[PDB]
RNA sequence: GGCUAAUCCCCCAUGUGGACCCGCCCCUUGGGGUGUGUCCAAAGGGCUUUGCCCGCUUCCGGAUGGGCCCGCGUCCCAUCAGCUAGUUGGUGGGGUAAUGGCCCACCAAGGCGACGACGGGUAGCCGGUCUGAGAGGAUGGCCGGCCACAGGGGCACUGAGACACGGGCCCCACUCCUACGGGAGGCAGCAGUUAGGAAUCUUCCGCAAUGGGCGCAAGCCUGACGGAGCGACGCCGCUUGGAGGAAGAAGCCCUUCGGGGUGUAAACUCCUGAACCCGGGACGAAACCCCCGACGAGGGGACUGACGGUACCGGGGUAAUAGCGCCGGCCAACUCCGUGCCAGCAGCCGCGGUAAUACGGAGGGCGCGAGCGUUACCCGGAUUCACUGGGCGUAAAGGGCGUGUAGGCGGCCUGGGGCGUCCCAUGUGAAAGACCACGGCUCAACCGUGGGGGAGCGUGGGAUACGCUCAGGCUAGACG
């Protein structure tokens, strides 16, 4: 069930996520698919979220399921606004 | 690309199928010559169409026995039957280098 | 047999000058020619010019040198200092455009016979090609 | 050889021997003593070398120097092995490791103490 | 230890045996409507067919078959009870087959 | 932790001063006043014809112990200078001259460098404001090297700074006596610095 | 043996549609359409039960994951030269999701091999890594990808998926239970024990984060994981003080008895203030849920830490660990004493058989420094397997000679083709690493973000000198 979800890419003590769209059933930090975005909750840097929308948007057309974390960065660069 | 190749057809022993030859030359990795190798493809022929001392195109295919992959697309040239008789001389030589 | 007919000129040239020959036959060809051409264009030879010997076709390298010299041997520079055939049948070798070989620190050169015809290094780079590696000269 | 001939055959790469089998590739073996010993050294020099003959853990039994001035081993002492020849004498191939196991460090010396396995002596 | 999906055992059992059964019940009622195509009973071997064929088609709703699996099964019978039906067939019910 | 020991002997070992010892490496107590001459029993004796690694050697170990820096430090600093692009010698040159220690030395905190790297790890420096003690921090130009105003007050400190009333600082800096504050506004040069050292001969040394 | 519920099983029905046989059309390997005949569905549950949420059925496409197949690449031995019976093809058939001797019967007599078949030896493979000026050599630990195995061998069942590590049957070895009948096991999962070994950690914390399973949810599960502990195993930062201070104390060292050395080193002077004591004290964490809006969007809106009272900020504050190798040459660093072919040193050359800068201490010296030496192994050096880049008259090396098979190599002129070769376009070359730039932890190590590069191979386009090649000339080679 193809997800969308936060793998984890910093150091000990400092995480970085790649936001990525694959396989349910890979490692969290194994092969995805594509790498949509990044996060960085202790927010060291004006940059600590990004997503290429648009990407997004073809990655749920298609029927990936996010994570709850997940869908709240998507939902924070709103791939989900509608108006 | 289902893949084709070209190579002379050195026997036709077998029923509804061909023995077919296929050069390659190639640099050598190293010493950069160019080396000049083969192998043969068993490809399938299956109205026995194709004769021995031909010239086919073989394409890569759905396959046919263990050891056929090919079929035989099409006749490039007939008659060279001075390339069968290398290979056929190729292996009578066989015949020293033993006991 | 001749072999490799371009050694073979490239050789004629090499001792040629050694025994410091104010020219020399190299039986002929167009391919030669070619290469020639370019020995001249280049500073190389002095020019060439095509004869015939009882009968058979060749070639008159005219040989270029230095000027005489100071104590003994008064022999002069060569102005050929150096001929090497680099690719030959049975090991032939082909150089990309960006493998193109910078000769001497580009005092010297590499005649290419590209697709576009017979070229030397800069001019190969120059108009984009790569091709068989002849020679290289300096 | 032309090229083709390389082609044809190609360049040998070249194989070495392993000047110790400590086998197992280990960088030390552990292994007891049979004989402790002494021998008389090759042409260029004289003296009295001790070494022991050892068994050890790799299913291999060999004759070992034994470094330093004062020695304790004897016939039963369990000992590790270096590694290392001693130029003038026969087969001998490996070093005792002094500090170690049985093998206790050369006493009173002072000076170059990593090796021969001795402590560091207390000041006041 | 008593892990349980030891049930999960429990049950593959139970599948095993109602798929074996299904099964079996396929083969000798294509057997059936074989040999009476042999026999040229034509009706008959039909009546059977169809039988054969809907049981095949459930086998499928299920774990049993599935997929291909039974139109594999199915084209198979039926090629083989029309071709068996030369001899003077004259495929009296023709119910399972396209004019 | 990087040599801390009778220093002026080292003055001696190159056969040249270089002082880590601050005032008296001016005043006529250095010993290399009358007593140029290597330490040890062999020192007063003839020098043997020095081997070209010997040579390689001791001009590597002149502009190390300049800096009072680790072998380890120096080295991994120098091959970050033979990758950076552009020419090694003075590359590096720049690069040590970089050193935080270094750049409060050259701006007249301390009067040693050795001393210097006291001030920096006890936390008496900071850099664009913000506090460092890390002697090997890299002060890139434009930061702003400055005292910190709790030491500002500080013995030693305003000392110093007294001192380097009206002197004048090398080309690559600026400096306020009044306010501590200071300026790296570029990487210094072969030129720029006095260095008594023949730098492509420590080159030379890592090149076996 | 008996009772019984269901989203368990079965039978009719409906046929959106689908399966299958025969026809037709298009397409072209079993792709798509269509007609007739035959066969094929389903399950209910929760709520505020008049309407929605959770499911169920047949189908069509999507997405992601995989099966299978082909070119090419992928170690040593030729003192392994022949190998081959389902073996090689075929017809029909069984099997499968699916091609296939995958299997079975019947038919033919093939298939492979010096371009190294068969045999034997070793071995998980790659991204990459180490080394190298490069070409190359070596390697494949951790991280990522694939494979394979789960005490050894065989086997299937269930299922979308397995021939299934913590599922099942059988055989074998072993451990344990045993009323001798027979049963029970399977840490190459986290820890831990035990052996073996030179040697490799805690039977810790936590579900807070991230990820995964089931669940409408609340929520349970998770030795994935996030953390902590251990070991200088590696890397990186850091401390063992800073400044002043004798023409230079004492001890110890040589001494030409004048003196020289240790050495600004110490003592002492003064300043900072590792440890440590005190207070404050994190980010990691905003979702799931809450409410409003329609359980959407949007909008607000509150609960949620293992690490941890740790990182860190403020305050106060003590001069406060040094070691290891080496000093004959290669090689940076020399003297005295002691020993006298001994004791010993030793990588190679080679030291010691009374003046030893080579042995053993000492003073001094050099090199590094919380390390420093040793052994082992790999590359380097080694242009010493020579592609880059070697040789064979006497140094190792021309086969005793020839005929001539495969093979390698091929004069001059023109034309076709465009296989080699070259150029452009594009696809691919995952990520991580590596290179560049910027940035985030006070720095670095470490991390992030972006950029760039890249042999190779797919496709399309193009060039034609050389190399192939096909056709036609030639006569300088060769033969007559
Ligand atoms: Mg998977
Ligand atoms: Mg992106
Ligand atoms: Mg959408
Ligand atoms: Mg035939
Ligand atoms: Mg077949
Ligand atoms: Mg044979
Ligand atoms: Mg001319
Ligand atoms: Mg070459
Ligand atoms: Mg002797
Ligand atoms: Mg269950
Ligand atoms: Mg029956
Ligand atoms: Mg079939
Ligand atoms: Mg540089
Ligand atoms: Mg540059
Ligand atoms: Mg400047
Ligand atoms: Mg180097
Ligand atoms: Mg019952
Ligand atoms: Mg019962
Ligand atoms: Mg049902
Ligand atoms: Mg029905
Ligand atoms: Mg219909
Ligand atoms: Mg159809
Ligand atoms: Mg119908
Ligand atoms: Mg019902
Ligand atoms: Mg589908
Ligand atoms: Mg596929
Ligand atoms: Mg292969
Ligand atoms: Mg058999
Ligand atoms: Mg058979
Ligand atoms: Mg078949
Ligand atoms: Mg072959
Ligand atoms: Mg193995
Ligand atoms: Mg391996
Ligand atoms: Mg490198
Ligand atoms: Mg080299
Ligand atoms: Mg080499
Ligand atoms: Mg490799
Ligand atoms: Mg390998
Ligand atoms: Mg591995
Ligand atoms: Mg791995
Ligand atoms: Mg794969
Ligand atoms: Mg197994
Ligand atoms: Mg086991
Ligand atoms: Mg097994
Ligand atoms: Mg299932
Ligand atoms: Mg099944
Ligand atoms: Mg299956
Ligand atoms: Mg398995
Ligand atoms: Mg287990
Ligand atoms: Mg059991
Ligand atoms: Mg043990
Ligand atoms: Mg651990
Ligand atoms: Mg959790
Ligand atoms: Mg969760
Ligand atoms: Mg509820
Ligand atoms: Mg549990
Ligand atoms: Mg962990
Ligand atoms: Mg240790
Ligand atoms: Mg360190
Ligand atoms: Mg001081
Ligand atoms: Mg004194
Ligand atoms: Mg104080
Ligand atoms: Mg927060
Ligand atoms: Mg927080
Ligand atoms: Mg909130
Ligand atoms: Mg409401
Ligand atoms: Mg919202
Ligand atoms: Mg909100
Ligand atoms: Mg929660
Ligand atoms: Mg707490
Ligand atoms: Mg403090
Ligand atoms: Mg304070
Ligand atoms: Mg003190
Ligand atoms: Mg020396
Ligand atoms: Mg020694
Ligand atoms: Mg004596
Ligand atoms: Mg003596
Ligand atoms: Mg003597
Ligand atoms: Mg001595
Ligand atoms: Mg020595
Ligand atoms: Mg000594
Ligand atoms: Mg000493
Ligand atoms: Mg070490
Ligand atoms: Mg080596
Ligand atoms: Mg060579
Ligand atoms: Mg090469
Ligand atoms: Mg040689
Ligand atoms: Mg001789
Ligand atoms: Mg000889
Ligand atoms: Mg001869
Ligand atoms: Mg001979
Ligand atoms: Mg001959
Ligand atoms: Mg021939
Ligand atoms: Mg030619
Ligand atoms: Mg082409
Ligand atoms: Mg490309
Ligand atoms: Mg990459
Ligand atoms: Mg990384
Ligand atoms: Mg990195
Ligand atoms: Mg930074
Ligand atoms: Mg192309
Ligand atoms: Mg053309
Ligand atoms: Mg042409
Ligand atoms: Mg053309
Ligand atoms: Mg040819
Ligand atoms: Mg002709
Ligand atoms: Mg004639
Ligand atoms: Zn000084």
């Amino acid at each position: 069930m193809v997800k969308i979800r936060l793998a984890r890419f910093g150091s000990k003590h400092n995480p970085h996520y790649r936001i990525v769209v694959t396989d349910a059933r890979r490692k969290r930090d194994g092969k995805y698919i594509e790498k949509i975005g990044y996060y960085d909750p202790r927010k060291t840097t004006p940059d600590w979220l990004k997503v290429d929308v648009e990407r997004a948007r073809y990655w749920l057309s298609v029927g990936a399921q996010p994570t709850d974390t997940a869908r709240r960065l998507l939902r924070q660069a709103g791939v989900f606004r509608q108006e | 690309p289902k893949k084709v190749l070209t190579g002379v057809v050195v026997s036709d022993k077998m029923q509804k199928t061909v023995t077919v030859l296929v050069e390659r030359q190639f640099p050598h990795p190293l010493y950069g010559k160019v080396i000049k190798r083969s192998k043969k493809y068993l490809a399938h022929d299956p109205e026995e169409k194709y004769k021995l001392g031909d010239v086919v195109e073989i394409i890569e295919s759905r396959p046919i026995s263990k050891r056929k992959r090919f079929r035989v697309l099409r006749l490039v040239e007939s008659g060279r039957m001075d390339l069968v008789e290398k290979y056929l001389i190729r292996r009578q030589n066989y015949e020293s280098l033993s006991k | 047999m001749l072999t490799d007919p371009i050694a073979d000129m490239l050789t004629r040239i090499r001792n040629a000058t050694r025994v410091y020959k104010e020219s020399t036959d190299v039986p002929a060809s167009r391919f030669k020619e070619e290469i020639l051409r370019i020995l001249a264009r280049e500073g190389f030879i002095k020019g060439y010019e095509r004869v015939d010997v009882d009968g058979k076709p060749y070639l008159r390298v005219y040989l270029k040198y230095g000027p005489r010299r100071q104590g003994p041997d008064p022999r002069p520079e060569q102005v050929i200092h150096h001929i090497r055939r680099i690719s030959k049948p049975g090991r032939r070798v082909y150089v990309g455009v960006k493998e193109i070989p910078r000769v001497r620190r580009g005092l010297g050169i590499a005649i290419l016979s590209t697709s576009k015809g017979v070229l030397t290094d800069r001019e190969a780079r120059k108009l984009g090609v790569g091709g068989e590696l002849i020679c290289e000269v300096w | 050889p032309t090229i083709n001939q390389l082609v044809r055959k190609g360049r040998e790469k070249v194989r070495k021997k392993s000047k110790v089998p400590a086998l197992k590739g280990a960088p030390f073996r552990r292994g007891v003593c049979t004989v402790v010993r002494t021998v008389t050294p090759k042409k260029p020099n004289s003296a009295l070398r001790k070494v022991a003959k050892v068994r050890l853990t790799s299913g291999y039994e060999v004759t070992a120097y034994i470094p330093g001035e004062g020695h304790n081993l004897q016939e039963h002492s369990v000992v590790l092995i270096r590694g290392g020849r001693v130029k003038d004498l026969w087969g001998v191939r490996y070093h005792i490791v002094r500090g170690v196991y049985d093998a206790a460090g050369v006493k009173d010396r002072k000076k170059s103490r990593s090796k021969y396995g001795t402590k560091k002596p207390k000041e006041a | 230890r008593n892990l349980s999906a030891l049930k999960r055992h429990r049950q593959s059992l139970k599948r095993r045996l109602r798929n074996k059964a299904k099964k079996s019940a396929i083969k000798t009622l294509s057997k059936k409507a074989i040999q009476l195509a042999q026999e040229g009973k034509a009706e008959e071997a039909l009546k059977i067919m169809r039988k054969a064929e809907s049981l095949i088609d459930k086998a499928a709703k299920g774990s049993t078959l599935h997929k291909n699996a039974a139109a594999r099964r199915k084209s198979r019978l039926m090629r083989k009870v029309r071709q068996l039906l030369e001899a003077a067939g004259a495929p009296l019910i023709g119910g399972g087959l396209s004019a | 932790g990087r040599y801390i020991g009778p220093v002026c002997r080292l003055c001696r070992r190159e056969g040249v001063k270089l002082y880590l010892k601050g005032e008296r490496c001016y005043s006529p107590k250095c010993a290399m006043e009358r007593r140029p001459y290597p330490p040890g029993q062999h020192g007063q004796k003839r020098a043997r014809r020095p081997s070209d690694y010997a040579v390689r050697l001791r001009e590597k170990q002149k502009l190390r112990r300049i800096y009072g820096i680790s072998e380890r430090q120096f080295r991994n600093l120098f091959e970050e200078a033979s990758k950076k692009k552009g020419v090694t010698g003075s590359v590096f040159l720049g690069l040590l001259e970089s050193r935080l220690d270094n750049v409060v030395y050259r701006l007249g905190f301390a009067v040693s460098r050795r001393q210097a790297r006291q001030l920096v790890r006890h936390g008496h420096i900071t850099v664009n404001g913000r506090r460092v003690d890390l002697p090997s921090y890299r002060v890139r130009p434009g930061d702003e090297i400055a005292v910190a105003e709790k030491s500002r007050n500080l013995e030693l400190i305003r000392q110093n700074l007294e001192a380097m009333k009206g002197r004048k600082v090398g080309p690559w800096l600026s400096l306020d006596v009044e306010g501590m504050k200071g300026k790296f506004l570029r990487l210094p040069d072969r030129e720029d610095l006095a260095l008594p050292v023949n730098e492509q001969l420590v080159i030379e040394f890592y090149s076996r």
